[PDB]
């Protein structure tokens, strides 16, 4: 079961950059492998063939160099078309395997997130129902790490964090972080900052509260 | 028919088999045939009587990552070598009445050689030249082969 | 003009099977492979397995014996992929692609499908919760919460679609047997509190609930 490598996991660029994407099998594979592009919500699609040979109807800037266990995806000047997944698949030794993939992200200037946090609603309290959310809105770069405490130090079970794929607007990552109990879990009320932290600088940013105002 | 000698020759064909990505079989490029020894040579073998038969011997074996050809050839995978005409006019097998030579030898080295057997690799879904056995000859009555 | 199409999204329960649909066009249906590749949300392609129409060879990854089943309709065009005893790791995106011709043994892909999403879940239509989220630069950032919903997607607007700008909708999330996400819109102070706005979730559910913020 020969393993693929593709490195990096996920590659900033900008438009007109050039790029190489990587991919290391186990073992020698000769030339036995190809290259595929998968936009988001869309279908795989082949790019480069037996890593080298090029494929009609794909633009001149894509090329494939390598033979053996080391390989290359070369994109020559790039495109916004281009932010997509890349796999590399091997089809020398059964069976055909891919790799974990490279995502390509747009690169811009940083930016810190705009945490507001809020608290249970009356609806929710009512129904013994309670939780307590924070967004992280508008910020970058993506890699970011949050925190929820409770009267001072950690609480963490159960959060449920969600991510936003990049903006094709301002080219930033927005994330949810929601905290959900129980009202009596909640009506042992102390503090309720949800902490942020970010490439950013080193302020861990804090919205928080106790009950309400 | 009739002979004052009949010489069976016994040919070996070890054939190793790979299947690649989407389990199709390959046949390895040097799977192994061996012919008889003969004088301070082995290489090539004439057949000094006036009839001889021929006798395939073939071994498959599997391979992975590596040419490590241990494994058994199961599946699909598997193999049985047989030897086809490959550019001399004479196919080697059953066409009924008998081949006819005055000179008859298979060479492992293509020198001299009059033309080729294409050693391939039967299976139920497809079938791989893999060597080539050289065969010098020459048409005449002294010599006659028969079936296999 | 090669393009195949293939079955609608499926929503299963655990334990039951299902087969999935891909007719093909614009080349012959009988002479090129059809692999089917299985993709899982978060990860990369699986080579599920491939059948040449011609007869119906067919072939299997070690993974997927027994799991998967892969039939040709020669006359048809379509072929099909069966799924038995359904789990939640199977739950995924199924491609179904074209491949070379009878003995070729290293090509690419060619043509993939739209694929089709697989959910397998225990869970029951349930209609969604709605939660109104409140708390300057002065830009003032307001939610909506929705929670408890099943199956997906829900659909979420604001002020009817005549609001557009500091809106985010996250990922829903499973955090049950069921899911939850919440939005985000960012206006001036100077409009809210001062004109109503009111986020619109709606749910296939043939259900929708409007919430306003205070
Ligand atoms: C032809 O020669 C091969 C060797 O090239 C013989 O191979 C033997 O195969 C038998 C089983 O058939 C094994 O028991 C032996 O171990 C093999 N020996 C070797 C050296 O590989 C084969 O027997 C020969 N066939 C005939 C009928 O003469
Ligand atoms: C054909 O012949 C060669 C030996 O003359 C075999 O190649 C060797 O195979 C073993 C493993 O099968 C290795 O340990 C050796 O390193 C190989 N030597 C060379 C020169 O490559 C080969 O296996 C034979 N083919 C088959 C089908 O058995």
């Amino acid at each position: 079961d020969i393993l693929l490598t593709q490195s990096p996991a996920i590659l900033s660029v900008s438009p007109g950059e050039r790029v190489s994407l990587s991919c290391r099998a186990s073992q020698s594979i000769g030339t036995s492998i190809h290259w595929y592009q998968q936009r988001t919500n869309g279908s795989p699609r082949p790019l480069i063939k037996y890593a080298s040979e090029s494929i009609s109807g794909i633009p001149s800037r894509f090329s494939g160099s390598g033979s053996g266990t080391d390989f290359t995806l070369n994109i020559n000047s790039v495109e916004s078309e281009d932010i997509a997944d890349y796999f590399c698949q091997q089809t020398d030794s059964w069976p055909t395997t891919f790799g974990a993939g490279t995502k390509l992200e747009l690169k811009r200037a940083d930016a810190a997130p705009t945490v507001s946090i809020f608290p249970p609603s009356s609806e929710q309290l009512t129904s013994g129902g309670a939780s307590v959310v924070c967004f992280l809105n508008n910020f970058y770069p993506k890699d970011i790490n949050v925190k929820w405490k409770i009267d001072g130090s950690e609480r963490q079970n159960g959060v449920l964090n969600s991510w936003t794929d990049q903006d094709s607007k301002d080219s930033t990552y927005s994330m949810s972080s929601t905290l959900t109990l129980t009202k009596d879990e909640y009506e042992r009320h102390n503090s309720y900052t949800c902490e942020a932290t970010h490439k950013t600088s080193t302020s861990p940013i804090v919205k928080s509260f106790n009950r309400n105002e | 028919p009739s002979f004052y000698t009949h010489t069976i020759v016994n040919i070996t064909i070890d054939l190793g088999m790979k299947r690649s990505g989407y389990g199709q079989p390959i046949a390895s490029t040097l799977s192994n045939i061996t012919l008889p020894m003969q004088d301070n040579n082995t290489d090539v073998y004439c057949i000094r009587s006036d009839q001889f038969s021929v006798y395939v011997h073939s071994t498959c074996k599997s391979s992975l990552w590596d040419n490590i050809f241990k494994r058994n050839c199961t599946d699909v995978l598997d193999a049985t070598a047989v030897i086809k005409t490959g550019t001399c006019p004479f196919s080697f097998d059953k066409l009924n009445n008998y081949l006819t030579f005055n000179k008859f030898c298979l060479s492992l080295s293509p020198v001299g050689a009059n033309c080729k057997f294409d050693v391939a690799a039967r299976t139920r879904t497809n079938e791989q030249v893999v060597r080539s056995l050289y065969v010098i000859y020459e048409e005449g009555d002294n010599i006659v082969l028969v079936p296999r | 003009q090669v393009q195949l199409q293939q079955s609608g999204p499926e929503l299963v329960k655990p334990g039951a099977s299902v087969k999935i649909s891909c007719k093909a066009s614009g080349y012959a249906f009988s002479s090129s492979w059809m692999n089917w590749v299985k993709q899982r949300p978060g990860q990369g392609l699986e080579w599920i397995g491939r059948i040449y129409p011609g007869d119906g060879e067919t072939n299997y990854s070690e993974k997927f014996k027994g799991k998967a089943t892969l039939t040709a309709d020669k006359s048809s065009s379509t072929a099909y992929m069966h799924l038995s005893s359904l789990t939640s790791v199977d739950s995924a995106v199924y491609f179904c692609a074209r491949g070379g011709y009878r003995y070729d043994p290293y090509y690419a892909m060619d043509y993939w499908g739209q694929g089709t999403s697989v959910t397998v879940s225990s869970a029951k239509t349930t209609a969604p919760s709605v939660y109104p989220l409140a708390p300057t630069g002065s830009s003032v950032t307001l939610g909506c919460l929705v929670k408890g919903y099943f199956p997906e997607p829900v659909t979420l607007t604001w002020n009817s679609g005549s609001l557009s700008s500091g809106v985010h909708t996250f990922p829903a999330v499973l955090q049950s047997d069921l899911y939850t996400l919440s939005s985000s819109v960012t206006v001036t102070s100077s409009t809210w509190p001062s004109q109503s706005i009111t986020c619109n979730v709606a749910h296939p559910a043939s259900s929708t609930k409007v919430d306003k913020k205070i």
